[PDB]
């Protein structure tokens, strides 16, 4: 129940979103005893793919057009490659595991009626990445929460940046 | 060790950092003179990478398929091409040389047909990962050489211990969907096109609560599954949205053919659920009734209520069913042989042979609104229970069993009646 | 004279082999007064070449096939490039010279008869590299041993990993 005038709004939640079940897809490297690991990535037109969750009334096109008019235009931008990498050094006693996960911006577009949200379509367009380190002795049981994101989330704080879709 | 799992397809992530024996996977060792530093880089000048795959059945569990199941389970994008890159770097101390060696690695996925107590099919998919590196003191080059025999082909895990399982929609079972969110009641007709095969029903609900779901005449027996991570992302009030999720989590339900059952489950508005109607067999038309239960029946929450119509006037009876896991529930609605005097009684001991449980006993009264459970006995300890109770002939009761210790895949319930 | 049953064996000696006369082929860089030098390499299909020393009865093919069945399959593997580099910083008083040399794995395959080795064929397939530093004032005479490897050797410890070739 959100305090806005009846109508359609375009909305940016954060950079820094990450998706259910998708930790570990890219693989992960394991490094031991105070050597250093550096995993990183690029961006042709795989990383580049955005994920659309449309609704009746908010078709893919509608979404794309409408958020590219307000915010970061992505189709244009993710043609030029950009890189990112992380550099984790291990302690000397034990060894550690680090794996790469792609971060996304969460755009969504919302129908409001009666200070209430009746409908929401969502677009995740890929930003950069994020790595998670963990130190382990072999046999040491690990928290399932570490390897499995069970519900989408932002690893940064969210936000709610909005614009009314015009008539 | 019991590993109850409501039979079907499961893909597991058995962990990262796997390598093959005999350095089939070593990139190479390089040796760092004290006070220098040295790295080994996988730059991805060329994308292509090789996964490794082995299966019990090519015909069923083909690499293409067992790849698709990883898409289903973890939405894995790429299988033999990574643009993601890795390097290992090390500095040697000034006293002694150091030497760093690097192995390519794999995440190890397992794909499983787990039908009815045992894995009837299994594939192992080794997905190319992002490295393992060992740093050691430089070995003395004069050190003597041990004639040493190579090892059996196989694998070593260097990543931390991991095993995380994900249920997946069986691509051979169709999906049918209910576009309208279920509200308070709803009756669904099994369409033509399912042709009495198994299939899935995707649906959602509007306001969150407890629902009784049965088929026509509580037959066939159903299972319900939550879809993992549903209902963040898109939503349209009143209807469902596809979300794009075929990774599923078993809530409750039997796999047994021709057992009579109804499900009683909690359902949350911000999630999507699949139901799995099994092979119909029958040529008559069937239906799935969803009712929202606001009454006493919420007591059976996240249980499948098993139906026993068939008691003999006296004697031993038993009812073997897939056991739920520790701290989940199986329930049992039974009506006791004999006409209802309201003074007549039959003596009823309720044992269980293999697993322990907390049994909860109710008398059932039914009104036009719904069941009413009157509370008869609590805290009953079932495992080989000496105990008995006098129940009323012709009256109808429900036993709700919480599994406490899980000692066997099936839970066998006895109703041994005396007079 | 080695304690094995009559027959043909496939054998891995170490990673870390380096070859007679081949130090300095790649060149070397000279860096002075506490600046830092970083030499490194890649691997198209030059570094990629393996060197075969076959015998009658152990032809190139025989060798290749037989060690790729047991060990690191190289023809497959050395199509994807892999890099390596070293970073030596010089002292501040004087200046130094560092040169790059390719390391190899030494595979060999051996006929044994009478607890004795009658025949041996050898394959060097390239692993990564190795650099040698040395500090010098001009005029300072250097040990010929530093610039010239007179007989093949392993700069790591050797090993002897073996499998019988089957019938």
């Amino acid at each position: 129940t959100i305090d806005l005038a009846d109508g359609n709004y375009v909305v940016s939640r954060g950079d820094g979103w990450i998706l259910s079940r998708q930790n570990q897809i890219l693989g992960g490297s394991v490094i031991s005893n105070g050597s250093t690991g550096i995993v990183g990535d690029l961006r042709v037109n795989d990383n580049a793919i955005p994920y659309y969750y449309p609704t009746p009334s908010f078709n893919e096109e509608y979404i794309k057009n409408n958020i590219q008019t307000v915010f970061a235009n992505f189709t244009e931008a993710n043609q030029i490659p950009i890189g990112f990498e992380f550099s984790k050094t291990a302690p000397s006693n034990k060894n550690l595991y680090m794996y790469l996960q792609y971060t996304y911006i969460r755009y969504e577009i919302i129908k409001v009626l009666q200070h209430e949200i009746i409908e929401r379509a969502v677009l995740y367009v890929p930003s950069l990445g994020y790595v998670k380190s963990i130190e382990f002795n072999p046999g040491e049981k690990i928290n399932k929460d570490f390897y499995f994101l069970t519900n989408d989330k932002c690893i940064l704080n969210e936000q709610f940046l909005y614009k009314k879709i015009l008539e | 060790r019991v590993l109850p799992y409501s039979n079907g397809l499961y893909v597991i992530n058995k962990g990262d950092g796997y390598i093959r024996t005999n350095d089939k996977d070593l990139i190479g060792t390089l040796l760092i003179e004290a006070g220098s530093s040295g790295s080994i880089i996988q730059p991805r000048l060329r994308n292509t990478t090789r996964p490794l795959f082995t299966t019990s059945n090519d015909a069923k569990f083909s690499q293409q398929y067992t790849e698709e199941r990883l898409k289903d389970a973890f939405n894995v994008q790429l299988f033999n091409t990574s643009t993601s890159l890795f390097k290992f770097v090390e500095e040697a101390p000034s006293n002694k040389n150091i030497c760093i060696k690097a192995y390519n690695t794999y995440e190890k996925y397992e794909l499983i047909d787990y039908q009815n107590g045992s894995i009837v099919n299994k594939a192992e998919y080794y997905l190319p990962s992002l490295g393992y590196c060992e740093v050691t003191n430089a070995p003395s080059p004069e050190s003597e050489v041990v004639k040493t025999q190579v090892a059996e082909d196989g694998f070593i895990q260097n990543g931390p211990e991991e095993e995380i399982v994900v249920g997946v929609i069986d691509p051979s079972e169709n999906i049918q969907e209910i576009n309208t969110a279920i509200s308070d009641n709803y009756t669904y007709n099994i369409p033509g096109i399912v042709n009495n095969n198994p299939f899935y029903i995707l649906f959602t609900v509007n306001t969150t609560g407890i629902y009784k779901i049965n088929a026509q005449n509580n037959l066939p027996s159903l299972k319900i599954y939550e879809a993992i991570g549903s209902g963040n992302r898109n939503f349209q009030s009143g209807n469902l949205c596809d979300d794009d999720i075929k990774a599923i989590n078993y809530i409750t339900g039997f796999d047994s053919p021709n057992a009579k059952s109804y499900l009683v489950v909690l359902l949350n508005k911000d999630k999507n659920y699949y139901i799995r109607v099994p092979q119909t067999s029958s040529n008559i038309e069937n239906q799935i009734k969803f009712k929202r239960e606001e009454g006493d029946l919420r007591n059976l929450m996240n249980s499948s209520v098993n139906i026993i119509d068939n008691l003999n006037s006296t004697g031993a009876h038993y009812y073997t069913r897939q056991s739920p896991d520790v701290h989940d529930y199986i329930s049992y609605e039974f009506t006791i042989p004999g006409n209802f005097n309201n003074k007549d009684t039959s003596n009823i001991r309720l044992y269980t042979s293999y697993n322990q449980g907390i049994g909860t006993l109710f008398r059932v009264t039914e009104t036009i609104d719904g069941y009413n459970l009157i509370n008869i006995q609590q805290n009953l300890n079932l495992l080989n229970s000496t105990k008995s109770i006098r129940l009323l002939n012709g009256a109808i009761y429900i036993l709700k069993v919480e599994v406490t210790e899980l000692n066997n895949y099936n839970i066998k319930l006895h109703i041994d009646i005396t007079n």
